[PDB]
């Protein structure tokens, strides 16, 4: 499920440069990997390039969801920070329910 | 000869006068620097390898020199010219010098076809300077030139300017390295743990730790393992020792029992060789660690060559790195094993991990060193790609294309920019706070800064133990100033005449102790080491020697007479355990003392006669320390010394308390720091109230610096009138505190009048507050630039119209001139426009991007300056001006921690007053002296009325017994007042006489940063965030105060559900969804045509309407990405 | 009783481990990497002190006395050499629980004499 | 809580081929009187012996004699490990372990 637009806003920054969420930029590694896969089953690919690329995806869908998991290495972004995943939007202390609700 | 008592408060103070002519109180930072420039960076570019590439043709590309310029600055059209830091500042410059490497390339073909290539002075980077430092183009300057220059003549310097801003590194506090520490932890698979983090001299790694432990009790006995860096697994020291080619048993224990008559020791090592009996040859265990390791190499040839590899190269590096050390190598790690026996024999104390003799100081110079160190090095690597990719072509290239300058320059920028300090990639696991934003409040603010020093233990940490103020801090951090919050202990401040070692090469003392008896350690045969004394240098025992106590007396007169030894050089004489270990790496922090004769001082009258007339015959400190009168000691050769805290204590006594001392104080008063310099009678508060003085004379106003008006800063706060305080501390002489004070000497009135005073509050005088008392200036910069980034869209600095604008507020622009900038004089209240920024549209054609006031300001345009940026756009600086006067709920203090907001202001006519008419500038409830024991307050009212009725400044200073209160009680009733400071007092409103005397006198008072009107805030449906449609946070962005999780359960306990629900639902984020009676999941609705239906159950007649926070549907959205299904059933 | 000490091979120097030969039933000496034996002298092969009995006065070095941060007394004079002046200090050692203990030192050059009270 | 450690003097092992000639000097007339009359297997006696000295402060701290002590390790260890031991008389308490076989 790819959420809507409120909960991912594309914030539009001082000019016209429209910024999108951490959760969008995840989704879009989630789609390009999906369809990179997709693509690589139904044309000539191999049994491992298909088993790294399902691997890659696995990794993209977990760190949506879930960024810190142990020994994993963390989904990043520009600027060297890692992403917000859906559950340290809500974790702890300022997330959705302590912080919000 | 000698100085008297009645000479020496003169003398002392002389001496200490004459260090700060030398030093300053930004020295440490300074001498950083310069050592850093100097030295660590030709070191670093020479320690660097050659890079060998070839396809055939090969090149080595040896950098052999650097060059340093001074700070220029590159315009569009390129014409370098010097840069001045004033000009950095207002332009948002970055105050750099180029540095230029001389690069040697020699063609090697074949056939002895060699020819070199020398490119003198190639262009590797731009590296920021610190302001005052040698590099630096007000280096030298006179007070006449750096006012020339728009400089403040008592700016300390000691900051770097990165993009305008004023950036001062922190030093950090480390353990030291190349030292053995044994410690026990309670909760470990380990008893005793002897550690030793080793470095090599000029470092090129981290700092490997090497650890040697014992395993907890419960085989048989004790085992002793031994933790090698890059291997996962412990190793029996037996093991190691075989691999290092000592196997037999008896040469290993040779290396680690230098006494055979004990046999404690042996038993207590003897499980470590029963335990390692199987392996016996050097092959043998050098296979075994590298099994033991990480990379298991399936053949046991890479085992062992990875083991070989490991013990040369990280197993203690400051021993040496080389081959054929295994026999230096060997002794350590015996010794590193003695220790621990000793520990566990309990014949040693365990290492205190806070003894800052156990501690270094990482100032400027060492910290910009591990960043060029890592920034060369990818310089490097992008060097080694670049020609690679062309010799693989058979072609020669061009080293200036190859070198891409912008990895220095940009590393140091955006390191010193932000204050991660590491690579820009590596942004989290960087360590922040390093590089903070110079505080420019107070000239205090400034000192105490750029003398600041942090503890690195990280504040989420809950342990008091690095938090205590050790004993070890005497002399080198002030025992007062150390923030209260969430950084208690951790952050520090240097002593006033605390020195931080800069460093120095240990080759002269090595070469003495070498034409000196002492015996190598390769030379040696072990035996002799039973009675021998080890020689420790830089944590590297170099050898032994047979008579230490001469040898220490020979290296005292070496350092006392600046011979080969310099000054900083640490040298301890542990006399129980027979080491001697010298120092000489950095970040040693020391501190001068007056070294004593049989029972006298070396400094005799005629040092203090030369001292007086400083300013003729060039007689300085550093004479005084040249003439071996006095030394700077550590915090480990202070465990060495005896002091005596005054002269009297070398006096002989009916009963001599120790009768050989070594050393003396120059003055106790020195133990403190910048801001805690400035307390009066100090050791007559509570410890506590000095700390909050000390951090509230921080948040003081003043004159923050002498050229305010030039500087462009974002805040700064000027007080009208700046007094010096009439009760002073012989110290701030030297904080230049007279020149730049940062409050008024107030008639204060300890007394109950009307009771607007009570709980930490003030009663200030109206009429005084009218005559300019406490009235401050509130500058504020605004800054602004046009962005021509490309032609899709630009910015524009021009007075906006309503006709092609877009964004255009209601506020009026007539105030902005055809320029779009706003004119100086000119009258702004809040929403205002100041500057008139247009941005081209991909109300039509262009967008208003103005800059308005920050809200709620009401100031008047100070100045404008426009210039041009790094890049070349316009860039404008707006200086708006705001007249603060005091008012209630300003916050005011003393000098002792009695800190409150003023609670009304009386006209002088309510005020009460003497029978001469005096009424209290201030008056302070009585209350908040008792609890709080600030009585340090009260003898600087009554030294201060002594001092005002009499025309001097008072002597404050802390441990002064020429002054005590009965001394001022009896000054102060030769004058026609009551001894102990009261007086009869009137009542304003009836002119009666109050019944209790009451206590009144000069104070000096502070205004703090901390004013009302900054403060107050109010809201009533404003905006609201994107994400949850809540209320903004902050005063700037209009926001919302929070009511959090503990109000919510306050008013739970208080049942009122409706406020509750008012609070947590509609005065927050209140909203509707539609959802579908059947499934319960959020419905589409659409109220216009009025058709809701549900997707999933394909319903569109059983349809709800809830209404929820919006908080609350985001959260089960997001409970919905998560593939949970939160279903809302209204039934 | 004693402690006692660890021994070593004559040909391997390595330690020499505790064996018992049962055709004279006396003890042996012999070393595990080399055929080496040896003839105890000793008997005993092992010594635990748990009271820990330690006389301090052993690990005590009379270069202490040159330490200008020890007290001095000139009340408790030397037996050995007659000196007056003498530094005193405590165990300061783990282990020793009564440890309020002086043990006194000489402060006369090359005498180096070390007692308690 | 006292262990024989709380109570213990110093252990050390001896090698004490026959018993009736003792290595130690001052332990021949306990052993002698003790041996003088078959009380246990001497056939299955083992050459190493166990010598612990106890402390008469430790033992009067806690009443406990040398009875208890030695019914203790015989109960611990059954009849396999053979202790012997002297009067709570002798200006050292002494008691001497043996391993059997
Ligand atoms: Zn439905
Ligand atoms: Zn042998
Ligand atoms: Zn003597």
């Amino acid at each position: 499920p790819v959420p809507p637009l409120s909960v991912r806003p594309a914030v539009v920054m001082q000019g016209s440069a429209r910024n999108q969420d951490d959760l969008t930029h995840k989704l879009a590694d989630i789609v390009k990997i999906n369809n990179q896969l997709r693509r690589n089953e139904q044309n000539g690919a191999a049994a491992h390039v298909i088993a790294e690329d399902v691997k890659l995806l696995q990794f993209h869908v977990a760190t949506m969801v879930d960024n810190e998991l142990p020994g994993l290495p963390r989904a990043m972004q520009k600027s060297g920070r890692p992403l917000k995943s859906l559950k340290q939007r809500l974790k702890g202390k300022e997330g959705r329910v302590r912080g919000n609700l | 000869d000698e100085i008297t008592p009645d000479l020496w408060q003169e003398a002392c103070w002389i001496v200490i006068s004459s260090y700060f002519d030398e030093k300053g109180l930004v020295r440490q930072q300074l001498d950083s620097f310069d050592e850093f420039i100097q030295m660590s960076v030709q070191r670093i570019v020479e320690d660097a390898p050659p890079i060998d590439l070839q396809a055939p043709p090969r090149y080595l590309l040896k950098f052999e020199q650097i060059y340093l310029s001074k700070p220029t600055h590159w315009e569009r059209d390129g014409a370098p010219s010097p840069m001045m830091p004033n000009e950095a500042r207002l332009r948002n410059l970055t105050y750099s010098a180029p540095l230029y490497v001389d690069i040697t390339k020699t063609v090697i073909k074949e056939g002895e076809e060699q020819l070199q290539t020398q490119h003198q002075k190639t262009f590797i980077g731009k590296i920021p300077i610190m302001l005052r430092s040698t590099y630096c183009l007000l280096n030298g300057l006179t007070d006449r030139d750096l006012c020339e220059l728009n400089e403040c003549p008592l700016d300390p310097g000691g900051y770097f300017i990165i993009n305008g801003s004023e950036k001062v590194l922190i030093a950090q506090e480390k353990m030291a390295t190349n030292t053995v520490y044994v410690f026990a932890k309670k909760d470990s698979k380990y008893a005793y743990t002897g550690e030793c983090r080793s470095c090599l001299e000029n470092s090129s790694r981290p700092t490997s730790t090497i650890w040697v432990s014992m395993l907890a009790r419960g085989a048989i006995g004790q085992r002793i393992v031994a933790t090698l860096p890059y291997i996962k697994q412990e190793v029996p020291i037996i093991i190691v020792f075989r691999a290092l080619g000592f196997v037999s048993d008896r040469d290993i224990l040779e290396h680690i029992i230098y006494d055979f008559e004990d046999p404690e020791m042996m038993e207590m090592v003897k499980p470590s060789l029963d335990e390692a009996f199987v392996i016996q040859e050097q092959n043998v265990a050098l296979n075994f660690i590298g099994s033991r390791g990480a990379k298991p190499g399936v053949t046991k040839e890479k085992r062992i060559k990875y083991a070989k590899e490991v013990l040369q190269k990280e197993m203690l590096p400051h021993v040496g790195v080389s081959d054929f050390c295994e026999t230096k190598k060997a002794y350590f790690l015996g010794y590193m094993v003695h220790r621990l026996l000793l520990a566990a024999l309990g014949r040693r104390e365990l290492d205190d991990r806070d003894h800052y003799g156990n501690k270094r100081l990482d100032l400027a110079g060492p910290l910009l060193a591990f960043l060029f160190r890592g920034m060369f090095k990818n310089l490097l690597k992008e060097v080694r790609i670049y020609a690679q990719k062309f010799i693989d072509r058979g072609k020669d290239f061009n080293l200036e294309l190859a070198i891409k300058t912008r990895i220095i320059s940009d590393g140091l920028k955006y390191s010193l920019a932000t204050g991660n300090w590491g690579d820009q990639k590596k942004a989290h696991q960087a360590r922040a706070g390093v590089s903070q934003v110079l505080n420019r409040l107070t000239f205090a603010s400034t000192l105490s800064h750029l003398r600041r020093l942090n503890s690195p233990i990280g504040r989420d940490g809950k342990l008091a133990k690095p938090r205590q103020l050790h004993n070890t801090l005497w002399g080198m951090v002030c025992p007062a100033e150390t923030p209260e919050g969430h950084a208690v202990g951790l952050v520090k401040n240097l002593a006033l005449m605390a020195y931080i070692s800069v460093g120095s090469q240990p080759s002269p003392i090595l070469e003495f102790l070498e034409e000196w008896s002492m015996e190598n350690l390769e030379e040696i045969s072990p035996a002799a080491i039973a009675d021998a004394t080890k020689i420790f240098v830089n944590g590297c025992w170099v050898g032994i020697h047979k008579d230490p106590e001469q040898l220490m007396n020979t290296l005292r007169k070496l350092r006392r007479q600046m011979d080969i030894i310099v000054s900083e050089v640490s040298m301890i004489r542990d006399i129980r355990e027979r080491e001697i270990r010298i120092y000489t790496d950095a970040g040693r922090i020391c501190r001068p003392l007056l070294i004593v004769e049989k029972q006298k001082l070396l400094l005799k009258k005629r040092h203090i006669d030369q001292l007086k007339e400083r300013e003729y015959n060039n007689y300085s400190w550093q004479d005084l320390v040249a003439s071996g009168v006095v030394e700077y000691i550590d915090t480990l050769e202070e465990e060495t010394v005896m002091l005596a805290m005054t002269p009297d204590d070398l006096q002989e006594k009916e009963v001599a308390y120790c009768s050989t001392y070594t050393h003396c104080e120059i003055h106790p008063s020195m133990i403190l720091g910048v801001c805690a310099s400035i307390i009066p009678f100090p050791d007559h508060n509570q410890s506590p109230r000095n700390t909050y003085q000390s951090a509230m004379g921080k948040q003081a106003m003043g004159v923050y610096i002498t050229n305010f008006h030039v500087r462009m800063d974002t805040l700064a706060h000027v007080l009208y009138y700046p007094q010096k305080p009439l009760v002073t501390t012989r110290s701030m002489e030297y904080l230049r505190f007279r020149e730049l004070p940062a409050g008024i000497n107030s008639i204060v009135a300890i007394a109950s009048y009307t009771g607007y005073n009570q709980e930490d509050s003030v009663i200030m005088n109206r009429s005084a507050v009218d005559r300019g008392f406490f009235r401050s200036v509130f500058y504020r910069s605004y800054k602004e630039q046009e962005s021509k980034k490309g032609f899709d869209q630009e910015e524009v600095f021009e007075k906006p119209t309503r006709e092609t604008c877009q964004g255009m507020r209601h506020a009026i622009y007539d105030k902005l001139d055809d320029d779009g900038l706003i004119a100086p004089g000119v009258r702004v209240s809040g929403d205002d426009v100041i500057i008139g920024k247009t941005v081209t549209l991909p109300r039509y054609t262009k967008r208003d991007c103005s800059t308005f006031l920050r809200t709620s300001e009401t100031g008047i345009v100070d100045q404008v300056m426009v210039t041009l940026n790094q890049e070349g756009y316009k860039f404008c600086k707006i200086r708006v001006r705001s007249v603060r006067i005091p008012q209630i709920g300003d916050k005011f203090a003393s000098r002792h921690g009695q800190k409150g907001t003023c609670g009304i202001q009386y006209r002088q006519e309510d005020m009460p007053f003497t029978c001469e008419g005096i009424t209290p500038d201030i008056i302070i409830n009585p209350h908040a002296i008792p609890s709080r024991m600030t009585i340090g307050h009260l003898i600087e009212c009554l030294q201060g009325k002594v001092s005002a009725n009499k025309g001097e400044i008072g002597d404050a200073t802390p441990f002064n017994d020429a002054v005590n209160v009965q001394k001022i009680s009896n000054l102060l009733s030769d004058y026609g007042y009551h001894l102990r400071g009261n007086e009869v007092l009137y009542n304003g409103f009836t002119g009666r006489k109050i019944t209790s005397q009451i206590f009144i006198g000069p104070t000096y008072y502070q205004r703090l940063k901390h004013m009302v009107d900054d403060k107050i805030h109010s809201r009533a449906r404003g905006p609201i965030q994107i994400l949850n449609r809540q209320p903004m946070e902050g005063r700037s962005r209009d926001g919302g105060l929070r009511f959090g999780e503990m109000e919510r359960d306050c008013q739970i306990a208080h049942g009122a559900a409706q406020f509750l629900r008012e609070r947590l639902f509609e005065a927050s984020d209140p909203y509707q969804v539609h959802v579908c009676n059947l499934c319960g999941i959020m419905a589409i609705a659409n109220t216009r045509t009025h058709t809701y239906e549900c997707r999933g159950c394909r319903n569109k007649t059983q349809i709800s309407l809830v209404r929820m926070p919006y908080a609350c549907k985001l959260l089960f959205q997001e409970l919905m990405s998560m593939s949970i299904a939160p279903r809302m059933m209204s039934v | 009783p004693g402690f006692v000490g660890i021994r070593f091979c004559q040909e391997c120097n390595n330690m020499l481990y505790p064996k018992e030969d049962k055709e004279n039933r006396i003890l042996l000496y012999a070393c595990r990497n080399c055929d080496y034996q040896q003839e105890a002298d000793n008997s005993c092969i092992y010594v635990n002190k748990i009271t820990h009995e330690v006389d301090e006065l052993t690990q005590i070095i009379a270069d202490v006395s040159q330490d200008p941060t020890l007290p001095r007394t000139e009340d408790h004079p030397c037996q050995k050499c007659g000196h007056k002046e003498a530094v005193f200090f405590q165990s300061h050692s783990a282990r020793a629980e009564d440890a309020m203990r002086l043990y006194y030192v000489c402060t006369a050059p090359h005498c180096g004499h070390r007692w308690t009270e | 809580h006292t262990t024989l450690r709380k109570v213990t003097a110093n252990t050390a092992i001896y090698y004490d081929p026959n018993p009736q000639s003792t290595v130690v000097a001052e332990d021949q007339e306990w052993v002698n009187v003790y041996y003088e009359m078959p009380d246990f297997d001497v056939a299955r006696i083992s050459p190493w012996l166990l010598r612990v000295e106890l402390d008469r402060k430790h033992m009067t701290d806690r009443k406990l004699t040398m009875e208890q002590i030695a019914e203790k390790i015989n109960a611990g260890f059954g009849d396999d490990l053979n202790c012997i031991f002297n009067d709570d008389n002798a200006e050292k308490l002494v008691l001497r372990i043996r391993i059997m076989n």
